[PDB]
RNA sequence: GCUCAGUGAUAAAGGAGGUAGGGGUGCAGAGACAGCCAGGAGGUUUGCCUAGAAGCAGCCACCCUUGAAAGAGUGCGUAA
RNA sequence: UUCACAUCGACGGGAAGGUUUGGCACCUCGAUGUCGGCUCUUCGCCACCUGGGGCUGUAGUAUGUUCCAAGGGUUGGGCUG
């Protein structure tokens, strides 16, 4: 069981991920296509992805959040976040981003309303400096 | 174990106990121990 | 370093220390304040010292007053002077205080950092002393 | 507070015909010298000391090590304190006749019981 | 040590 | 705490959660996580009411609306569901295979109360193989 | 009085036979026999279902002190003279060892002589050879006394945990060398 | 009534679950303290910085959500 | 390195001692006299070494700092009133 953060559609460089994975057992071709493979279903999206191995060196992995941080960055048109987030506002997103980047993101909440999940993603835009509307 | 006139507790798991008439402090950890006097 | 800036004699008395102070006694400007107990007499470097440690410890907290101030001369003779030939130098200077009288005030911090910072002050100070909350 | 009535009956304060300048007083056995008590924590504590006479002569000793050494000294040495010093002082003294065990050689001089009219002089544990 | 004894008619 | 006040106003929205259900179910929970909580929690709010409560905050509440028969059901932990719009079948037919899949994660069936009646941990079995409401009527 | 120590009872289990005399108690369990002496205040009560119950004398902060603690010391030796008691302590390290043998148990410390020590009556000292020891006994306070000694020879040391240590302990382990 | 220090002979700031009182203020019988069983989540690996900073080197923000409750984190720890 | 309290500890405060340099003039003036060595002691503990320990930024050796401890020890020379 390992935690690591993969690009959307690119897969097994050699320094970021196929030795830190590699060393317990993992394929790494096998993990790197069905990612890709997840990842080419889903809309494309850098992906923090945890791995769960087994002791038959069997491997299954579940897809996290898209960032959220990620999302309004590219929702409101930037590149970099406010460096002091409420005190400096670096762009602003429609409530329709609100709804659109917390269905991308739904079945990786636990939240049980589309409502809940648009305020969950307007306290991430609140803290990182992004204003919305 | 340092000895000295005032004994605090110097963090949360510190406890002040008193020992044949002299005030001492028990801790976890061995830096935390003193005596008074 | 707290100080007059003139004064026609330069030597004064000792005085004599006695009483209440019943002017002194309110806290008129800030929320928190250092009461002396005792009568004792402050140099102006421990004022200096309480005022410096107390803000220091405070800092994010705003302001501290200081209601007190040396305006009494004091006086010393060398060392190996044969008593006789006149009153000596004046070294330095010291304010009079007596019991009730305020020394330390304080605002813009929470009650907990307050009584902190003025115990830290209260350390480098001659006398026994108290904390005040404003009425 | 037992050697206070010792003393008394001693130096003969209890009769009428008492004189400071003569012996009017008893003879005193004392026996079980070794079961004294002794309240607080003064059986570690108290402390008999005595001195060669050169100096760096001192010696001491807690009560208890004395009275496991010769114990029948804690109540000599406790007496003699109140008792008159000087010559009828010391005369005294040797009236006072101090065993450890619970027997005395004295059974021919057919000994009364110590009279003992102090409240708190009995301990009880 | 800054303070004095009692000799005499003050002791 | 909990004033005096927070809990009269708790025991009286579970009496008026009370009022309007048809059906009693009892459950107790120790040692397990709040994920599993939260997905009980995707499925349960939608169809039925699920309310956690205290020994005696259930006590006060059931005796007056005429649940009493259920005070053995109270003692240990207890967790309980109503069913405010959906049939009894559906609530209590999801939480006997959660206990089957629960065997190692610590859950068990004390009792349920329906038409007045007290079932005990094994007689709801027939509280879950009743049809919908497509096939009664 | 309102110590909730002092307010439980003591469970006297079939095997064991209590018998009392004035403030003195002797108590014949399975195991054998275990004296001990009251003070004054504490008067401790053999009911009618088979039960202890301390009460007290007179209430002195004293007497409440040793009430606590009297009903945990006698409860203490009956379930002793019951059951036992076994205090287990392993060691570790490179050359660590220890055998029972006769009347001594032999320990291998990594000192130049072998240590010698004399097993009282009152305890049966398990070893194994794996470098565990139990110690078993029917007395807590000889028990923990002998277990105490044991470890004593060489404490277990803050950087590799070597030396003697309890079954359960927790080691502060500095990293040497770094 | 008090003291257990042989204090009862002398000295201060400071320290303190010493001890015997007195006074406010908190909670509780829908059970308070201590213990013991579980939970301690989602955004998110907050933004900045940095080879890396993921609650936990540093800086700034310190909101929102699901909630019985859960700090953009009190301490330990990882190169992270 | 992180970390006030391993070790230092600025600005200030509270003390003890009576060994330094002093203030006083109670003391002795007739022949009650200062600094070093020799010989000869003796006592204090604020411990330099030797005995036992706690902490360490103690791996080991060696330290650092501190606790109890004054039983014993504490060289020979060139140089100075
Ligand atoms: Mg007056
Ligand atoms: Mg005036
Ligand atoms: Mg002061
Ligand atoms: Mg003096
Ligand atoms: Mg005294
Ligand atoms: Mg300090
Ligand atoms: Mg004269
Ligand atoms: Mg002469
Ligand atoms: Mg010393
Ligand atoms: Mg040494
Ligand atoms: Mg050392
Ligand atoms: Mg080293
Ligand atoms: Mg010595
Ligand atoms: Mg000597
Ligand atoms: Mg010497
Ligand atoms: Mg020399
Ligand atoms: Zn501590």
């Amino acid at each position: 069981v390992i935690k690591l953060a993969l690009e959307a559609g690119k897969a097994t460089p050699a320094p970021p991920v196929g030795p830190a994975l590699g060393s317990k057992g993992v394929n790494i071709m096998a993990f790197c296509k069905d990612y890709n493979a997840r990842t080419a279903d889903k809309p494309g999206f850098v992906i923090p992805v945890e791995i769960t191995v087994f002791d038959d060196k069997s491997f299954t992995f579940i897809l996290k959040t898209p960032p959220a941080s990620v999302l309004l960055l590219k929702a409101s048109g930037a590149e970099k976040g406010s460096k002091d987030p409420q005190m400096e506002k670096v762009g602003k997103i429609t409530i329709d981003q609100l709804r659109g980047i917390a269905t991308e993101k739904l079945p990786d909440l636990n939240c049980t309303t589309i409502e809940s999940a648009m305020r969950i993603i307007a306290g991430t835009a609140a803290n990182m400096g992004i204003d919305i509307d | 174990m340092k000895i000295r006139a005032s004994v605090r507790p110097i963090c949360e798991k510190c406890r002040l106990i008193r020992r044949r008439g002299r005030i001492i402090v028990i801790c976890s950890n061995p830096k935390h121990k003193q005596r008074q006097g | 370093m707290l100080s007059p800036k003139r004064t026609r004699f330069r030597k004064q008395h000792r005085g004599r220390m006695k009483g209440i102070s019943y002017r002194g006694n309110r806290i008129c400007f800030g929320r928190y304040a250092l009461q002396a107990l005792e009568p004792a007499w402050i140099t102006s470097r421990q004022i200096e010292a309480g005022r410096r440690a107390m803000t220091r410890n405070a800092r994010r907290g705003g302001k501290i007053w200081v209601r007190i101030f040396p305006d009494k001369p004091v006086t010393v003779r060398p060392a190996e002077t044969r008593m006789g030939s006149g009153k000596g130098s004046p070294e330095y200077w010291v304010a009079v205080v007596k019991p009730g009288r305020i020394l330390y005030e304080i605002s813009g911090v929470a009650e907990n950092i307050a009584r902190r910072a003025v115990a830290i002050a209260a350390s480098k100070m001659p006398i026994r002393t108290q904390f005040i909350i404003s009425g | 507070r037992m050697a206070s009535t010792i003393a008394i009956h001693i130096r003969g304060k209890n009769l009428a015909s008492y004189t400071p300048s003569v012996d009017m007083g008893a003879f005193v056995i004392v026996v079980n010298a070794d079961k004294v008590a002794v309240s607080g924590k003064k059986r570690t504590q108290k402390l008999y000391r005595r001195h060669s006479g050169r100096p760096g002569g001192l010696k001491e000793e807690t009560f208890d090590q004395l009275q496991k050494r010769i114990p029948e000294r804690i109540i000599e040495h406790a007496v003699r304190g109140m008792l008159p010093k000087g010559r009828l002082g010391r005369y005294l003294f040797n009236h006072l006749k101090v065993y450890k065990g619970a027997e005395h050689p004295h059974q021919a001089q057919q000994p009364i019981d110590l009279p003992l009219r102090d409240k708190r002089i009995r301990v009880e544990k | 040590s800054s303070r004095p004894q009692k000799k005499g008619t003050a002791h | 705490a909990i004033s005096r006040t927070k809990k009269e106003e708790t025991v009286e929205t579970v009496q008026k959660h009370l009022e309007n259900c048809y059906l009693l179910a009892a459950i107790n929970y120790k040692g397990f996580t709040v994920k599993q909580f939260q997905d009980l929690r995707k499925a349960l709010p939608e169809n039925t009411t699920l309310i956690v409560a205290k020994n005696t905050l259930v006590e006060k509440a059931v005796q007056d609306t005429q649940w009493a028969a259920i005070k053995p059901c109270m003692k240990g932990m207890n967790a309980w569901l109503f069913v405010h719009s959906e049939e009894i079948p559906i609530a209590i037919k999801p939480y006997r295979t959660f206990q089957k899949e629960r065997k190692l994660e610590d859950n068990d069936f004390t009792g349920a109360c329906f038409e007045g009646k007290f079932y005990g941990p094994g007689e709801v079995k027939r509280l879950e193989t009743m049809p919908s409401k497509a096939e009664i009527f | 009085k309102e110590s909730r120590i002092g307010k439980q009872p003591i469970t006297v289990p079939a095997n064991v036979a209590i018998a009392m005399e004035g403030q003195d108690l002797k108590v014949k369990g399975p195991l054998g026999e275990l004296s001990i002496t009251y003070p004054r205040e504490v008067l401790v009560e053999k009911q009618e279902s088979g039960f202890l119950r301390v009460r007290k004398a007179v209430e002195t902060r004293r007497a409440n002190q040793m009430h606590g603690l009297f009903r945990t010391l006698t409860d203490n030796m009956v379930v002793g003279v019951s059951k036992g008691f076994e205090k287990k302590l392993q060691l570790v390290g490179v050359g660590y060892r220890a055998t029972v043998e006769g009347k001594d148990l032999i320990l291998s410390l990594g000192f130049s002589h072998p240590v010698r020590m004399a097993i009282p009556d009152e305890l049966q000292v398990k070893v194994e050879e794996n470098t565990k020891v139990t110690v078993s006994g029917r007395d807590k306070s000889v028990v923990g006394q002998f277990a105490a000694t044991i470890r004593s020879w060489r404490p277990p040391e803050p950087y590799k945990g070597k030396g003697v240590r309890y079954v359960d302990e927790v080691v502060r382990r500095k990293e040497g060398k770094a």
